RNA sequence: GACGGAAGGGCACCACCAGGAGUGGAGCCUGCGGCUUAAUUUGACUCAACACGGGGAAACUCACCAGGUCCAGACACAAUAAGGAUUGACAGAUUGAGAGCUCUUUCUUGAUUUUGUGGGUGGUGGUGCAUGGCCGUUCUUAGUUGGUGGAGUGAUUUGUCUGCUUAAUUGCGAUAACGAACGAGACCUUAACCUACUAAAUAGUGGUGCUAGCAUUUGCUGGUUAUCCACUUCUUAGAGGGACUAUCGGUUUCAAGCCGAUGGAAGUUUGAGGCAAUAACAGGUCUGUGAUGCCCUUAGACGUUCUGGGCCGCACGCGCGCUACACUGACGGAGCCAGCGAGUCUAACCUUGGCCGAGAGGUCUUGGUAAUCUUGUGAAACUCCGUCGUGCUGGGGAUAGAGCAUUGUAAUUAUUGCUCUUCAACGAGGAAUUCCUAGUAAGCGCAAGUCAUCAGCUUGCGUUGAUUACGUCCCUGCCCUUUGUACACA
C-alpha cells in the first residue's frame, strides 16, 4: 500500500529518456530518474 | 516470480493439459499417457498383437 | 530423424481434430481427409472462416504469410438435437431409423449419464446387423463418442455404424464367412 | 502504450470483440464483428 | 528394407487400479 | 430369475496330482499400515490394495506445511478522468533475499487501473454415492437372441437336449421343432522354411588389377571407407507357396472324435497374441483431460508464484523384491556369444576412435537424423587355464570411517559412481504360500519407459536350458442341468 502521494504541486538527469518531467530526488546524492 | 526450472518434470508439460504427470518423452511428441490413448489411432499408431 | 518424423506427420494430423470438433462443429465437422456436414459456414461470410485462422493456422502453427456412413460425422449428426431439447426415447430410434434403410448393415447408439439423478440411465438403441468383432470390424463399422455438457450432469454418447460388405464401396467383398454357388 | 503496440498486431477479450478457442496453450485469439 | 517397429507400451488405466494390464501399439514403418 | 451350507455332471497349474522354482525365517531395496509428526500431500485394502496412480519425489513436480509476492477478479452498471488518476523506482531500516513486502523521501510512469455494488472466474479443493470417458472384475469363461411352427388363458416355454465329443452352445447324435444371426471360430500381428521367381558396399559370401605374413610347387589367414569382378545360400522381405492333423495304423458305435507313426521346417487349435456377444457391479480415477453437474472458494486466496522443509522420518506388523548362505561355488587372467532396441537445428542426443587417468571421470576429435556411426552394442551366466581347502573365513557384503569424481541455481537426510579400511546376520528358512508343461520352468545379463540425475521397478529381449504330467475332482474355485424357497432391495 502506497501513496506517491499528491504533492502541492512542484535538477534533472540525462538522456532524452528522463523527458523533463524528471526533477531529480530532492535528497542529496540523487542522481535518479522515476522512470526507472 | 520465477526461478531457474530450466530442465526436469517442471520443464516439460503436455500439449494437451500441461500435465507435468506421466510423460513420455519418446519419438518428440510429449504427451502423458493418460493422455495419449485417447489420441492414438490417428496418428497411424494401431494394434496388431 | 525419420521416426521422430513421420509420428509428426500424425501428432501434427492429430491436435487438428482437437482443433475442429471444437470450432467447427456447429458448423458442421464430419473429418479431416475437409469432410463435413454442413460445409458454408465452414467458408464464412463469403471470407469470414475461411481464412479467419489459416492466419492463425501460421501465427500459431510455424507458418507464413503464403504456405451418413461416418459416426463422426453422425454422432454429432444430432448431438445437437439433445443439447436443443427433444425426448431422448424417440430421438435416438430417428437415427437408427435414418442410416439403416440407407442401404446399411447395422446401427447402434447409446446415451450414457443422468437421465434423472440416480445411479444414470445407460439405455442402448440398435437396429440391423452389426459385425462384431474381429478384424472384419475395423473394416466395417464406424464409431464416434462426444461428451455432451449440459446444464445438469455431463452425458456421453457411443454412436457406432456399419459398412454394408454387399455394397463396400472399398477392400473385401462381403463377411469372410461368404459360401455361394450355383444349382 | 504498452497496451498500444498490440490493437494493430492484429490487422478486452470479454465483450466479444474477440472469440477466444483453446486447444494447447498458446491462444487461439480469433476475432468478432 | 528391414522395417522397424515403433512401440509404445503404456498401462491401459487413467488411474492405478485393476489387474496390471498393459498394451503395445505400433507404428510400421515402410 | 438370483440364491442354498441339496443332487448330478463338466472344467481350470489365480485348483490338485507327479514333480520343478522360489518367497514368508537374515541383510538391504521398495510399496502399505503404524507411528512420529508443523507437515510427514495423497488414492487404493480379497482374488480384483500393498516396485500399483508410470508414484525411480533433492528444486520442480506438489497436491503438504512454515512463510513471503502477484492480479493473470475479463467485462456491464455506478466512482478518482483533461485543476494527475495511477503503476513503477535506485539505495537505506526490514526481510530468506540484488524485494520499493513495507517505512521514511520526492521524485515519478499518464484516462493504461486504482474502489464497492454486481459479475467473473482459477482450483492436484470435496463429492467415482450426482457424472462423461475410460478402465478393472465376474470372464486364463460359453454364452445370447429373434422368424415360422409346436406348448401354454397367461407370465413363459420349445428351439437352446438325454448321450457322447471339443479349448468352446465345438460338433456327431437325439429330437416339436425347422431353418438362422451375434458370441467362440473364421478374421488380423509376430517367430520360424522356400537352395524358388523378385532382390542390393547401406546385407552376407566367394572372386580379381593386385597386397600383407608361415610353409613354400599354390594352399594357410587376411587387408584394400570414391581398386575392379561375381552371387541370392545365409541376412533381410516384396509378391506369393506350403499344413491339410495329409497318409496309414490304435480305439470307434453309425460317427463326431481322442491316444500312436511316418512325412517332416512345421502335430497342445503348429507356437504366442490382437479383437471380442447379452448383462452386470453405487467397483477405481474429479490426483489425466479446456470432461466435469452442483456445492466450497475467488485479494491476510484453497488461485499462481518465490524461499525453505516434507512424502525416505523408526520399540513394530506386512506385500512386490535384490544380494546369498559358498566346492556344479568366489577371486583371477581369458575365450569372447547375442538378440530387442533408441539417438542432435536454433542444437548438444547416440559417442567410435585418439589421449590424460587408479578408476570414476577428464580432455580431444570423429562418424551418426541413423540396415551406413556409435555397434559385431567384443553382455552376462558362461567358460578354458589357474588359484582359496570350509571358520562364518575372502562365502556374505550389511552397518561404519577416510579420500577422488560425474549431474545439476541448488546433492546436507550418504542421487549416483570408482579406491582403501570396516566385515553384521545368515550355517538352505516354521505355520503357510506362489508360479509352472517346451525352446517351458529356472538361471543370465541386455535394451526401451522412467531419465537433469538415480533401479534392487516396469515393458520387452535374446544367451543357457531341465525334472515331470501329457491325468483327476481330494481341496479351492467356476459353468450347465435337476431341485427348494416366504428372496426380486434378489
Ligand atoms: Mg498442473
Ligand atoms: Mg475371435
Ligand atoms: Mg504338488
Ligand atoms: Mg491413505
Ligand atoms: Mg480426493
Ligand atoms: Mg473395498
Ligand atoms: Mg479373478
Ligand atoms: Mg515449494
Ligand atoms: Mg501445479
Ligand atoms: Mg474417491
Ligand atoms: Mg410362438
Ligand atoms: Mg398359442
Ligand atoms: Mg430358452
Ligand atoms: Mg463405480
Ligand atoms: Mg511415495
Ligand atoms: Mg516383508
Ligand atoms: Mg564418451
Ligand atoms: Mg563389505
Ligand atoms: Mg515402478
Ligand atoms: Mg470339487
Ligand atoms: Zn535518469
Ligand atoms: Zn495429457
Amino acid at each position: 500500500k502506497h501513496k506517491k502521494v499528491k504533492l502541492a504541486v512542484l535538477r534533472e538527469c540525462s538522456n532524452p529518456t528522463c523527458g523533463a518531467g524528471v526533477f531529480l530526488a530532492n535528497h542529496k546524492d540523487r542522481l535518479y530518474c522515476g522512470k526507472c | 516470480f520465477s526461478h531457474p526450472r530450466r530442465y526436469g518434470k517442471g520443464s516439460r508439460q503436455c500439449r494437451v493439459c500441461s500435465s507435468h504427470t506421466g510423460l513420455i518423452r519418446k519419438y518428440g511428441l510429449n504427451i502423458c499417457r493418460q493422455c495419449f490413448r485417447e489420441k492414438a489411432n490417428d496418428i497411424g499408431f494401431n494394434k496388431f498383437r | 530423424s525419420k521416426k521422430r518424423k513421420l509420428v509428426a506427420d500424425g501428432v501434427f494430423y492429430a491436435e487438428l481434430n482437437e482443433f475442429f470438433t471444437r470450432e467447427l462443429a456447429e458448423e458442421g465437422y464430419s473429418g479431416v481427409e475437409i469432410r463435413a456436414t454442413r460445409t458454408q459456414d465452414v467458408l464464412g461470410e463469403n471470407g469470414r472462416r475461411i481464412n479467419e485462422l489459416t492466419l492463425l493456422v501460421q501465427k500459431r502453427f510455424k507458418y507464413a504469410p503464403g504456405t451418413g456412413l461416418s459416426a463422426v460425422a453422425q454422432a454429432e449428426s444430432m448431438k445437437f438435437k439433445l443439447l436443443n431439447g427433444l425426448a431422448i426415447r424417440r430421438a435416438a430410434y430417428g437415427v437408427v431409423r435414418y442410416v439403416m434403410e440407407s442401404g446399411a448393415k447395422g446401427c447402434e447408439v447409446v446415451v450414457s449419464g443422468k437421465l434423472r439423478a440416480a445411479r444414470a440411465k445407460a439405455m442402448k438403441f440398435a437396429d440391423g446387423f452389426l459385425i462384431h468383432s474381429g478384424q472384419p470390424v475395423n473394416d466395417f463399422i464406424d464409431t464416434a463418442t462426444r461428451h455432451v455438457l449440459m446444464r445438469q450432469g455431463v452425458l456421453g454418447i457411443k454412436v457406432k455404424i456399419m459398412r454394408d460388405p454387399a455394397k463396400s464401396r472399398t477392400g473385401p467383398k462381403a463377411l469372410p464367412d461368404a459360401v455361394t454357388i450355383i444349382e | 502504450e504498452d497496451r498500444n503496440k498490440i490493437h494493430q498486431y492484429l490487422f478486452l477479450t470479454s465483450k466479444g470483440y474477440v472469440k477466444t478457442q483453446f486447444s494447447w496453450q498458446y491462444y487461439y485469439y480469433t476475432l468478432t464483428e | 528394407l528391414p522395417t522397424k517397429v515403433l512401440k509404445i507400451s503404456t498401462r491401459k488405466t487413467p488411474n492405478g487400479e485393476g489387474s496390471k494390464t498393459w498394451e503395445t501399439y505400433e507404428m510400421r514403418i515402410h
